[PDB]
């Protein structure tokens, strides 16, 4: 998504972006449909 | 703790 938003790395093949209530933000699993608080594209806690 | 397992965070 160049341009057109997208200011970040990429989520890897399955996996996604969004913020929770709890106050920070997390990485969805699209290969599994799950969620978890450390990114993927890397390994660190968001 | 939080983290809305792929079934909440879908809106």
């Amino acid at each position: 998504g160049p341009l057109g938003s997208g200011e970040e790395e990429p989520l890897p093949p399955r996996w996604s972006m969004q913020v929770a209530p709890n106050g920070r933000t997390f990485f969805i699993d699209h290969a599994s449909r799950r969620t978890t608080w450390i990114d993927p594209r890397n390994g660190r806690a968001s | 703790t939080g983290l809305p397992s792929y079934d909440e965070a879908l809106h």
